[PDB]
RNA sequence: GAAAUUGUUGAAAGGGAAGGGCAUUUGAUCAGA
RNA sequence: GGAAUACUGCCAGCUGGGACUGAGGACUGCGACGUAAGUCAAGGAUGCUGGCAUAAUGGUUAUAUGCCGCCCGUCUUGAAACACGGACCAAGGAGUCUAACGUCUAUGCGAGUGUUUGGGUGUAAAACCCAUACGCGUAAUGAAAGUGAACGUAGGUUGGGG
RNA sequence: AAAUAUGUAAGAAGUCCUUGUUACUUAAUUGAACGUGGACAUUUGAAUGAAGAGCUUUUAGUGGGCCAUUUUUGGUAAGCAGAACUGGCGAUGCGGGAUGAACCGAACGUAGAGUUAAGGUGCCGGAAUACACGCUCAUCAGACACCACAAAAGGUGUUAGUUCAUCUAGACAGCCGGACGGUGGCCAUGGAAGUCGGAAUCCGCUAAGGAGUGUGUAACAACUCACCGGCCGAAUGAACUAGCCCUGAAAAUGGAUGGCGCUCAAGCGUGUUACCUAUACUCUACCGUCAGGGUUGAUAUGAUGCCCUGACGAGUAGGCAGG
RNA sequence: GAGAACAGAAAUCUCCAGUAGAACAAAAGGGUAAAAGCCCCCUUGAUUUUGAUUUUCAGUGUGAAUACAAACCAUGAAAGU
RNA sequence: GCAGUCAAGCGUUCAUAGCGACAUUGCUUUUUGAUUCUUCGAUGUCGGCUCUUCCUAUCAUACCGAAGCAGAAUUCGGUAA
RNA sequence: GGUUGCGGCCAUAUCUACCAGAAAGCACCGUUUCCCGUCCGAUCAACUGUAGUUAAGCUGGUAAGAGCCUGACCGAGUAGUGUAGUGGGUGACCAUACGCGAAACUCAGGUGCUGCAAUCU
C-alpha cells in the first residue's frame, strides 16, 4: 500500500496529436515533430502544440491583426506565423507587404496579402525558410471571444449573457432583472 | 418516519478532495468600494499623470 | 521490562542567564536500556522538582555494574505501587548477586503476588544489608542457617524423545 | 569525542555530548486509519508507504514533525555505518524523478556536482555531517525502500512506544540495529 | 425555534474587559489607517455602531478603503472549499493595527543594513532565519555543585 | 433437427446434498519438436 | 596494581552450507588487474555432462486427497437470510426515433454562411447545376419614442509564450 | 484561565532615495493615491515537501446512511434517540479476533523468493509440552481488547504487605489456684444484692480483682469472665491493605475458554528468546496504465511505429476509453 | 445611614456614603455615569437619489444592519452627531 | 418480580429464632414499558382442549440443619425438579 | 524639583486614617451694575485680585493599612489537556508513554510614569 499524494494514472490533459485525421495536418505534425525534437527551439515547439489545437483553440487571424502586429516596433519585417486560418477584413485600407505563414488562408486573406505585394506560405515552407523559427512572429486570434463564452459562468451578479433562444421584451427580462419586479439579478 | 437531521461528517474531506483554495492575490485590486470622493479625484489624478508621462517623450 | 542494568543519571534544569550552573541532580534508576533509563529519569525528577526535558538536559548516564557480582547479598527493597484501589509502601527482601537481579527479582514478585506491572512501581531504595540478623523477613531467614543443605526431591528429567522404554525414575 | 569525554572525566566534569543533528526516521505503521495532520507531515517527510526512510535535519521544526509522527514511525540517530550501508545498497536518486539507482558516480556528481558532491562518498559525508547542502543531497536521495527486519521487530506489538516495550518513537542508538536488520 | 440572531452567541465575546468599561480612550481614535495597512479586528462591544460580524473577531486583514470614521478591510472568509473575499465597514474601535508583521518590517531592515555592512566589509551573508538548532557540546563541572541524589518518595496522605 | 427432459450402452464416483478454487496423485485422452 | 573477559558497536576482515532468479541479446559505459598486451566476477548465464525422443514432460478431462468455497439477482446502513423473483429449456424481451436546443469535437467556407421551397438536368427518389429570396451572423441598448459604438499608434499599468 | 483547534505575516506586486498628476485633502507641495527616474539577485530574506502550477467548460451518480475511539445531549437504559472531530463500513477483498459490514493488521495486476504485521506456537493447526520467577486447587476453576457480563458484602483458604502492640523482669494458647472487703455504693423498682435500668466509675487489702464480662434467682444464692498468680518455655497478638481462589452466583432443547483437553498448566501476573505466516514490506520476472524521453539519415512495409527510463495497479453508484 | 410639625414602615424637605447593587418599551444577553440613565430646550436624519458592503447565503431573494457618495435639513458656541 | 449487604428497631429481656426501618448492591425477563433491528409479493392474530419436554426462585413427597423445636402442629433453611 | 493649562497610558494613579507644604501657581475667598441663570448669585453668569486664608480642595509623606501592580523552581510540572497501546479495572475510573501546561495559594518587591507649553526662592 501507497499513500498517494496525486491521482494515479493521470493523464497529462493536454494534447499530444490533433484529433483531426487530415493526412496533410498529421505530415506538418510529423515535420514539426521532427524539428521540436532536433532543434531546440522553443518556436519549433509552440508550433507542433498549436498544430494539435482543436478549431475553437485556433481562431481566425485576420489580416488587420497581422497589420497591427506589423506596426508593432521593430516587426515590419518579421514573418508572421498563424497556425490556423488567416481571414479578410475590409476594416482596413492600407495593407503593408509581409511574409504570412498560416494553415490556410481565406481567398479574400490570401488576394489581399498578395496584392499588397507579400506572400502566403504553408507551415512547411515557413520550416525550410526558418528551422528554427528565425524572424518569426506568432500571432493568435481572439479565443475569449466566441458566442458560447459570453454564456460562460453565468449567475447573480455575474453579468454573463443567459441561454436564451428568442431575445426581446417578454424574454427573461422582469422578475430578478429588474428592481420594480422583486429584484434585479 | 424520522431521519437524520444535520451531520458535517465527510464535509472536510469532500472540500479537502479538490482542497481550500487560497484567492489568488492580484496585483492592482479592484477599487469596487472604495470612497467615490477619493475615486473621483483620482480618476482625475490618473488623467493628468498620464498626459504628463506622454508630453514627457521629446 | 526486560533484564535490568543500573544506570546513573544526572541532569540539570538547563542553565540561563540568572541561574548559570544548576543543581545537577542524579538518580540510580534501573531499566534494561539507556533510552528508558533516561525517560525515567524525566519521569521522577517531574515527580520531585519543577523541571522537564525540555526545560532540562541530561548531563551525564553511566551504567553501575555491581561492585562484587559474584557474592551473594542480602538486599532490602523499599517499593512504592499503585494497586487497583490504592498507592501502598512495600519492603522486601531478596538474595542475590546484584542490585539488578535482585531488582529484576522484586519487578517479577510484585508481578506475581500483586499484579503490579512495571508502570505500577517505583523503587525507592535498594539497599544491601550488611549485618545479618537485621534480616526481617523469615523466607530469606531460613536461608542463612550454619551449615545449610536441602535435598531436592522428586527430580524430573526431561526426555530428548517422545517414547521412553525404561518406566523413569525421580531419584536425586 | 572520546578524549573530551576521558578529559571532563579526569577534571572532574561531565562531557554533554552535542545534540544529534542528524535522524533517520522509518515509517512503521501502514497507510490506513492515519489521522490527517499525522497522515500530511509522513508525506512531507516522504514516509508515504510502511518501511520507507528518510533523513531528517533536527531542528525545532523538524522535531515537533517527529514529534506529530511518532505513534506511526521509528526513528533515531544514524551512525556512519547505517548510513553507509543505506546509501551503498538502497541509494537511488531524483533525476526526471525517475528513481535512479546510485550504481555510478557519474549521476551523483551530474545532479548535485553543483554542490561540490561528486561521489558517493560524499553524498554520504553531507548526510552524515549536516552540510551546507544537506537539503539539495537528502532531497536528491529518493525515499529508502527497506524490508521488514531480518530478525523480526524485537518485540511481540509494534505500536507502542520503544520504551515501553515497542517499536515507535525514538530509540536513539537502536535505529542502527533497526535499519541494519531492514536493509 | 432555532437563533441565530447578528449577535448570537457573543455574550461573553462582545465584553468590556473586566475593570476597562467605559470611554474608548483617544489613542484609538488617534491612530492613523493607510489603505494597505494589516490590521487584527477586536470588537468593542461599547461602540454598537460599524461593529464586525462575531465571525471577524481575530481575524487579520487589509485596509482597502478609508472613510470619515471607519476603514474597509478585506477578508479572505473560508466558505465550502475556498476563499471568498469579504468587505467589511468597520468603524477604528473594532480594529487595531496588526503587530504581525512588524518583525517581519524590522527584520527587513536589519537585512538591509547587515547585507550593506556585509558588502563594505567582505563577504558573508547568512540573512535567512533558522530553527532553533541543536544544542552544542558542553563541559559541566562540579566544582561547588557535586550531584545530589534524588530518590522516589514513598507514598502518604497527608490529608 | 438445438436445449430442457428421457431410454440404452460405455466410463467413473457416491457414510445426512451436489456443484466450485488452488495444488498434486491416479486413470483416460491429446497437441507440439 | 596489571591483565582478562562479558556487553555494545565498527571492519571498503576471511570463509562454508542452502534456496529462488538468469530478465537482456553485436559493440558502445564505469571500473578492476596488468608495466604493456590483454584479462576479468566490471551496463542481467555460461561451460561441461547424462538419460529420454515419447505420452516421458506437459495440456485436457474424470476422480482422489489437503485446505478453502453459503444462492444468484434486487431494495437496503446492513442479505446466505426465517426479505422478494427464480422448477427447467428454447425463441422473443427493455434509453429508441423525432422537433428544438447546451457543451465539446471533426469538416467546409469565412464577414460571411446555408445548392436540395423551387428551377435546370439526369444513366431518374441518386449524382450534377442554379436565380431571387429567406434564416442565422456582421450592433447594441431602451418599456418605448428613439439613439447608436477611435482623445489616443483602438489607450495606460502589471504579468505574459514566442 | 489552559491543552487542542484558529486569523495574519515570514519580501522584487519588497525595501530605500528623489520628484510629477489631481477637481481629493491640508493653514500650507500638507498629506492620500497613482506614477517617472535611481540603488539592492550567491541565503530574494524560516522548515519540510511539491508524478508541477494555474484556468475553463460540461455532464453522471448521490442528496435513506451506518459503525469505532474521543467530546457530548435526552433517556434508568438500549444493538435507543440526537450532535462535534477524525477514521472506517457502505463501495473492500486479504491475514488475525473460531464465527461476525465497521475491531486489530494490512488495503488487492499475474508469479517466484525472502521478511514480517496483527495474531499465535500441547493436539485439532503452521509454529518451543521453550526458558525464568512467583500465584492459584475451585463438589459452578481459569484461560486474552471490541466481545458476547456480574456487584455490594464476606472467608485462620493461601500469598505478600502496613501499622500498632506483648515478650526470658517469662509473652499467646492450654491446664490449675485466687477473683476479695467498705458494699444490700446512689437513685429508683412491687422486688434488683456487679449483671431489667439512669448516674457515679471511689477507696483498702492489694500479686489481683470491674461498684462488674456473662450464665442464673422473683430477690438471693451459686457458677463464670475481666484482673493476678502456679506449670511450660520463644516467640506472639490485634487492626488493616490487596493478589489468586471460594461464598455471594437462580431459567427454561443438550453444548460450548472455538473443540479436545489442560492443574510446578496447555490457568493467572511478568520477563527473555526462538519459531509460524497476509493479496503488506524488499528484490526479480511478466501484463497493463501513466509519465518523461530517444529514433524519418537510407534497403526501413507496423513514426497511431520501433525503442529507452521511472513510477503505479482495491472499488459499488457513475464517467470515459480500447476492443 | 443621619436628621425636620402634623408625618408613623410608605408623603415632602436636608446632608452623607453609594462602580451602578438603578434606568434605558418589551424576552434574554451585551453596552452605557460630566451617559446610552433623569430633567429641560430646539426639532423631524423616521427625508431625497441610486450604488457598495455584512449576516442568513447558492455567496440568490427577503428581513435587518454597516460605511460612504451626491442633496436638503436638524441641533450645538463648536468640533461634531 | 425475585434475592442480597448493613443493622436503628420489633421480637416481655434479646439486632440477626423469625423479622427488620434509613440506605445500598444485584439478579431475572413468566409484568408492563422503552426502541423500531427482522417480517406488510402475508411467520394465521385471545382463550381453552390435547400432548411432550425443559427450568427451579420447592407446594407436596425423601433425607436433613435451625427455632421464641416439650409433644402435636408449624416456621426458617440445605441437598434436591 | 514645585505649580498651572492641555494631555498619553488609565489604581504602582484607587480607598481609609493621620501629618506636612517654602516660593509661585492653583484654590477657597470678596461683590451683584452689567450678560446670564436660579425657589435660593449655593451652582451657573458677570465684576474685583481688592478685604482674608492655607482651614479645605490640591500636592507630598506616613501605615507589619485595604485595594491594585510586578515577579518567583511558592504552590506545581500539580489540575487540566493533544497523541498511543489487543495497558489495568466488572465497572466507576485509573496508571504509563511522547508533548503542552494552568488557577487558587505562598513569598518577595512596589504604590504612578511620562509628553507639550508656561511659570516659580
Ligand atoms: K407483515
Ligand atoms: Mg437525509
Ligand atoms: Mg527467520
Ligand atoms: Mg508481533
Ligand atoms: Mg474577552
Ligand atoms: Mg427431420
Ligand atoms: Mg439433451
Ligand atoms: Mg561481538
Ligand atoms: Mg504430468
Ligand atoms: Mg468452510
Ligand atoms: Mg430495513
Ligand atoms: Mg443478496
Ligand atoms: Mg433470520
Ligand atoms: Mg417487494
Ligand atoms: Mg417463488
Ligand atoms: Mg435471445
Ligand atoms: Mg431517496
Ligand atoms: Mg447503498
Ligand atoms: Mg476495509
Ligand atoms: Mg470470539
Ligand atoms: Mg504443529
Ligand atoms: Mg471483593
Ligand atoms: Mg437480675
Ligand atoms: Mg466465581
Ligand atoms: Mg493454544
Ligand atoms: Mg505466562
Ligand atoms: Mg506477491
Ligand atoms: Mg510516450
Ligand atoms: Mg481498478
Ligand atoms: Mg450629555
Ligand atoms: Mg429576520
Ligand atoms: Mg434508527
Ligand atoms: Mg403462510
Ligand atoms: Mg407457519
Ligand atoms: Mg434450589
Ligand atoms: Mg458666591
Ligand atoms: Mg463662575
Ligand atoms: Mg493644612
Ligand atoms: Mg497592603
Ligand atoms: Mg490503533
Amino acid at each position: 500500500g501507497i499513500d498517494h499524494t496525486s491521482k494515479q494514472h493521470k493523464r497529462s490533459g493536454h494534447r499530444t496529436a490533433p484529433k483531426s485525421d487530415n493526412v496533410y495536418l498529421k505530415l506538418l505534425v510529423k515535420l514539426y515533430t521532427f524539428l521540436a525534437r532536433r532543434t531546440d527551439a522553443p518556436f519549433n515547439k509552440v508550433v507542433l502544440k498549436a498544430l494539435f489545437l482543436s478549431k475553437i483553440n485556433r481562431p481566425p487571424v485576420s489580416v488587420s491583426r497581422i497589420a497591427r502586429a506589423l506596426k508593432q516596433e521593430g516587426a515590419a519585417n518579421k514573418t508572421v506565423v498563424v497556425v490556423g486560418t488567416v481571414t479578410d477584413d475590409a476594416r482596413i485600407f492600407e495593407f503593408p507587404k509581409t511574409t504570412v505563414a498560416a494553415l490556410r488562408f481565406t481567398a479574400g486573406a490570401r488576394a489581399k496579402i498578395v496584392k499588397a505585394g507579400g506572400e502566403c506560405i504553408t507551415l512547411d515552407q515557413l520550416a525550410v525558410r526558418a528551422p528554427k523559427g528565425q524572424n518569426t512572429l506568432i500571432l493568435r486570434g481572439p479565443r475569449n471571444s466566441r458566442e458560447a463564452v459570453r454564456h460562460f459562468g453565468m449567475g447573480p451578479h455575474k453579468g454573463k449573457a443567459p441561454r436564451i433562444l428568442s431575445t426581446g421584451r417578454k424574454f427573461e427580462r422582469a422578475r430578478g432583472r429588474r428592481r420594480s419586479k422583486g429584484f434585479k439579478v | 418516519a424520522k431521519s437524520k437531521n444535520h451531520t458535517a461528517h465527510n464535509q472536510t474531506r469532500k472540500a479537502h478532495r479538490n482542497g481550500i483554495k487560497k484567492p489568488k492575490t492580484y496585483k492592482y485590486p479592484s477599487l469596487k468600494g472604495v470612497d467615490p470622493k477619493f475615486r473621483r479625484n483620482h480618476k482625475h489624478a490618473l488623467h493628468g499623470t498620464a498626459k504628463a508621462l506622454a508630453a514627457a517623450k521629446k | 521490562m526486560a533484564h535490568f542494568k543500573e544506570y546513573q543519571v544526572i541532569g540539570r534544569r538547563l542553565p540561563t542567564e540568572s541561574v548559570p550552573e544548576p543543581k545537577l541532580f542524579r538518580m540510580r534508576i534501573f531499566a534494561s536500556n539507556e533510552v528508558i533509563a533516561k525517560s525515567r529519569y524525566w519521569y521522577f525528577l517531574q515527580k520531585l522538582h519543577k523541571v522537564k526535558k525540555a526545560s532540562g538536559e541530561i548531563v551525564s548516564i553511566n551504567q553501575i555494574n555491581e561492585a562484587h557480582p559474584t557474592k551473594v547479598k542480602n538486599f532490602g527493597v523499599w517499593v512504592r505501587y499503585d494497586s487497583r484501589s490504592g498507592t501502598h509502601n512495600m519492603y522486601k527482601e531478596i538474595r542475590d548477586v546484584s542490585r539488578v537481579a535482585a531488582v529484576e527479582t522484586l519487578y517479577q514478585d510484585m508481578a506475581a503476588r500483586h499484579r503490579a506491572r512495571f508502570r505500577s512501581i517505583h523503587i525507592l531504595k535498594v539497599a544491601e544489608i550488611e549485618k545479618t540478623a537485621d534480616v526481617k523477613r523469615q523466607y530469606v531467614k531460613q536461608f542463612l542457617t550454619k551449615d545449610l543443605k536441602f535435598p531436592l526431591p522428586h527430580r524430573v528429567q526431561k526426555s530428548t524423545k517422545t517414547f521412553s522404554y525404561k518406566r523413569p525414575s525421580t531419584f536425586y | 569525542i572520546i578524549q573530551a569525554k576521558r578529559d571532563a572525566k579526569a577534571a572532574g566534569s561531565y562531557y554533554v555530548e552535542a545534540q544529534h543533528k542528524l535522524v533517520f526516521v522509518v515509517r512503521i505503521k501502514g497507510i490506513n486509519k492515519i489521522p490527517p495532520k499525522p497522515r500530511k507531515v509522513l508525506q512531507l517527510l516522504r514516509l508515504t508507504r510502511i518501511n520507507s526512510g528518510t533523513f531528517v535535519k533536527v531542528t525545532k521544526a523538524t522535531l515537533e514533525l517527529l514529534k506529530l509522527i511518532e505513534p506511526y514511525v521509528a526513528y533515531g540517530y544514524p551512525s556512519y555505518s547505517t548510513i553507509r550501508q543505506l546509501v551503498y545498497k538502497r541509494g537511488f536518486g531524483k533525476i526526471n524523478k525517475q528513481r535512479v539507482p546510485l550504481s555510478d558516480n557519474a549521476i551523483i556528481e551530474a545532479n548535485l556536482g553543483k554542490y561540490g558532491i561528486l561521489s558517493i562518498d560524499d553524498l554520504i559525508h553531507e548526510i552524515i555531517t549536516v552540510g551546507p547542502h544537506f537539503k539539495q543531497a537528502n532531497n536528491f536521495l529518493w525515499p529508502f525502500k527497506l524490508s521488514n527486519p531480518s530478525g523480526g521487530w524485537g518485540v511481540p506489538r509494534k505500536f507502542k512506544h520503544f520504551i515501553q516495550g515497542g517499536s515507535f518513537g525514538n530509540r536513539e542508538e537502536f535505529i542502527n540495529k533497526l535499519v541494519k536488520s531492514m536493509n | 425555534g432555532k437563533s441565530h440572531g447578528y449577535r448570537s452567541r457573543t455574550r461573553y465575546m462582545f465584553q468590556r474587559d473586566f475593570r476597562k468599561h467605559g470611554a474608548v480612550h483617544l489613542s484609538t481614535y488617534l491612530k492613523v489607517y493607510k489603505v494597505g495597512d494589516i490590521v487584527d479586528i477586536k470588537a468593542n462591544g461599547s461602540i454598537q455602531k460599524g461593529m464586525p460580524h462575531k465571525f471577524y473577531q481575530g481575524k487579520t486583514g487589509v485596509v482597502y478603503n478609508v472613510t470619515k470614521s471607519s476603514v474597509g478591510v478585506i477578508i479572505n472568509k473560508m466558505v465550502g472549499n475556498r476563499y471568498l473575499e469579504k468587505r467589511l465597514n468597520l468603524r477604528v474601535e473594532h480594529i487595531k493595527h496588526s503587530k504581525c508583521r512588524q518583525e517581519f518590517l524590522e527584520r527587513v531592515k536589519a537585512n538591509a543594513a547587515k547585507r550593506a555592512e556585509a558588502k563594505a566589509q567582505g563577504v558573508a551573508v547568512q540573512l535567512k532565519r533558522q530553527p532553533a538548532q541543536p544544542r552544542e557540546s558542553r563541559i559541566v563541572s562540579t566544582e561547588g555543585n557535586v550531584p545530589q541524589t534524588l530518590a522516589p518518595v514513598p507514598y502518604e496522605t497527608f490529608i
